[PDB]
């Protein structure tokens, strides 16, 4: 899968990691690849993308 | 299958039980604590592993802080349910008496003053209704084990006798295997709910 | 001679409504602990004390149980 | 003597058996995982100290 | 003579409703204060009181059933 | 002569028939309580009413097993 | 004789009958008015019309079991 | 005889699947109107023919309990 | 003597349980009614063919049981 | 004697177990098609092959409810 | 004697599980499908395994039915 | 006499609960491998777990069964 | 005679309530550790714990069960 940070100035990671996984603001959630077609908010928190073993640590605010 | 006791006031075949599991679990526990070594190898990382174990269930309960005084009872009160309930499958022998040496959580009586015990400590480092529940989860908990030992003691029992009166291997050895992962699973839950209901009187 | 039978429904509606009981509230805290998992002693402590509501009414049914026996 | 004695030890035998068959393939290599994940931490932090 | 087997399905089939109608409320309410914690003594409260009426129904259930088996 | 046990039955229907629906009447008015904080008087007045809407045919269920037990 | 019984346990299905209906349509009418409260009265009204059409027939199986009782 | 108990528990059994059938039905047409309440015309329409196929069988299962009461 | 009871409770069980699934797939359709308008045909044939496939079988057991009182 | 009671039980239960089945499958596949309208053959054959996948093992009781009407 | 009456509630109890266990396995397995139509043999296969899984146990219920009713 | 009734309810009621716990488990790890497909395996053996663990004590109610056949 | 069976109710029960007890929450437990992969070892940690919860007082209805046989 490709995971893409997207801020309103412009894009931030744009690269494919392994597991994908963020809290919402109903809570956790993982997002495996071939994931189901969802659409969630996110609080205040970072985002963990999973890079192997370097959990590449993205911090969100607002959030979508 | 009576209860044999010599003496009249206590049975005599469960003291034979807890004295030879306090004599198991102490000869286990000094052959993983031999010798100091940095590097753990051998059983020292297997005894580090339990440690650090209910150290993590502790710290799932409680502030570290508060509950770092629990771990030395813990350790030894979670193997001791591990080897208790593990004694009862491999001979569970019968002799020309009553009975002798089937385990020590399977008598009522031992799991009811352990579980008396537990919460008798729980007292000591620590309104109708509160104190029924109090009475009402110590039974509850010598309860728990108690059943969920006794019940696969006698069904092990029973599979035993109708395998040497006349082929059923596998029945037996299934029942068995799921029997380790009861008493397995019955000594975690065990010691996690002594540690509940010691994070619930401390802090 | 019924008292058996009587203690017995007796044990046994109580374990069949202290197993669904249970079973609801640990069911719904696996998912709370899912979905927000910094969130496990509020629920640990809440999830505690409806186990001993849904067991000490089949508690005192099973309590109740050995007097329905020896009559 | 009994009967039962020797028959339900001798399945309960066959079953360690059959659970060393099946069973000493998961337990050693959690206790070599465990064994060989606290070594790679101690030596980070030599390096680091070095 | 069958009082015994009155009073022993009045408290079995009381305990069952009990059991069902507890845990229904505690596994709602645990997911209530994991969905948002800041309010959980909001919850607790009308979880006691929710907890109080299905079990004071049960609890006159088995008073009779008490006054069954002295029948 | 089977009176006592026709009483008892009544008395335990209607107990577990209670506890099923106030269970859920309950759950349901706490996670609505939970979601939105703001509405907990209306709330709890139209719980109230739903659960004396609900207990009304239990209760007159008691009262039918006390003349069946008179019987 | 077992009339009582008859009358007795047409008395309790209704009554377990009517609890879980009635549980049924206020639970889920505290969800209603709780996610959009200016609809309040024209849902509790329908919701009033569900709950005499739920318990329609157990009143009708009390009547019946007064029937039962005279039998 | 025993007919008697059998109209009963035929009643009972009608009363209750009626009671958990019509309490499903009229509960999500609550649900319904809360999340869309502009379609009250055809979900209370749909509603009320799927109450007349909840009801039917009950309704169909008192009158032979009327046959079965004589018998 | 005891077929006016057997027939009775195959009336009973087959009503309960065609209510219970009529109440689920009547609920159901008029949720996805409540959701969308337009699709109202096809929701309305495939509840009423499960309105067929849930009381078929509730059918033969009421002429089953007519079966079983002639016996 | 005592086999039309078990005829009549074994098809009574046969059917509350077809009815809650074919319930939740058909109650289910018309929420699915009132979800994605274009899936409406492929949710139709698994769901008629749902039916008579649940409905396997009552009629098979009902076949043997016959021989324990005989015997 | 009792036999007959034994087999059919084996049966019947058997029915009764394996109808709700895989209408809630076809139900769920028909939405599933619903959402992602493109996992028709995944879910097609644990279905099958699942489903065998649930009829498997009634199974060997019914199979030690009819040595009841050889008893 | 009663032994085997005894045998029969208690392997019925075994596969009841077997039944409902294992459609239950198998249900949710279908619609969790279609809501997410890569995570079949883990999904699955958690699932066979499960089937283990629900149908531990129908299994032991399957053998003391043949207790109560026995005797 | 009468313990025999009663022996087996209260197993049966016991059975049945922590069947749906288990189901409810490992079926929980795998659709969360479906929501993500993350959990799963805390997951079935927990998963265990309840498990135990539910299957902990059915078996004291088994273990009285045997005493009931006893006496």
């Amino acid at each position: 899968i490709h995971v893409s940070v997207v801020t309103p100035d412009g894009p931030v990671y744009e690269d494919d990691v392994e597991m994908v996984s963020v809290k919402a603001k109903s809570g956790e959630l993982g997002i495996l690849p071939g994931h189901i077609p969802l659409v969630a908010p996110l609080e205040i928190s970072a985002a963990r993308l999973k890079k192997g073993g370097k959990t590449q640590y993205i911090a969100v605010s607002g959030g979508f | 299958p009576l209860v044999e006791f010599l003496g009249l006031t206590f049975n005599l075949s469960d003291m034979l039980m807890i004295t030879i599991t306090c004599l198991i679990v102490f000869i286990i526990a000094v052959a993983a604590t031999r010798s100091l070594q940095l590097r753990p190898t051998g059983m020292q990382n297997f005894m580090e592993w339990v440690f650090d174990f209910v150290r993590g269930i502790i710290n799932s309960t409680m502030d570290w802080q508060t509950g770092g005084r629990f771990l030395t009872l813990g350790v030894t009160l979670i193997m001791y349910v591990f080897v208790a309930n593990m004694l009862g499958l491999p001979f569970s022998v019968h002799v020309n008496g009553e009975l002798w040496w089937k385990s020590p959580t399977a008598d009522a009586t031992v799991t009811l003053t352990l579980a008396v015990m537990v919460v008798a400590l729980t007292h000591y480092y620590g309104f109708p209704l509160k104190i029924i529940e109090e009475f009402a989860n110590t039974l509850t908990l010598g309860l728990r084990l108690f059943g969920n030992i006794y019940a696969g003691e006698i069904l092990l029992g029973l599979l035993a006798s109708l395998g040497t009166h006349y082929g059923a291997a596998i029945p037996m050895m299934v029942w068995q295997a799921f029997s380790i992962f009861v008493g397995t699973i019955q000594a975690f839950i065990f010691t996690m709910l002594t540690m509940v209901y010691m994070a619930h009187k401390v802090s | 001679s019924l008292g058996v039978l009587a203690a017995a429904i007796a044990v046994g509606l109580g374990a069949l409504g202290a197993g669904i009981g249970n079973g609801l509230i640990v069911s719904r805290t696996i998912e709370g602990i899912a979905r927000q998992p910094e969130l496990r002693p509020v629920l640990q402590t809440t999830m505690f004390i409806g186990v001993a509501l849904v067991e000490a009414l089949p508690i005192i049914g099973v309590v109740f149980s050995f007097i329905y026996l020896g009559r | 003597s009994g009967g039962t004695i020797i028959y339900q030890l001798l399945m309960f035998i066959i079953l360690l058996a059959l659970l060393r068959k099946f069973a000493w393939q998961p337990l050693m290599n959690i206790m070599k995982q465990r064994e060989e994940h606290i070594a790679n931490e101690i030596d980070q932090a030599e390096k680091r100290r070095q």
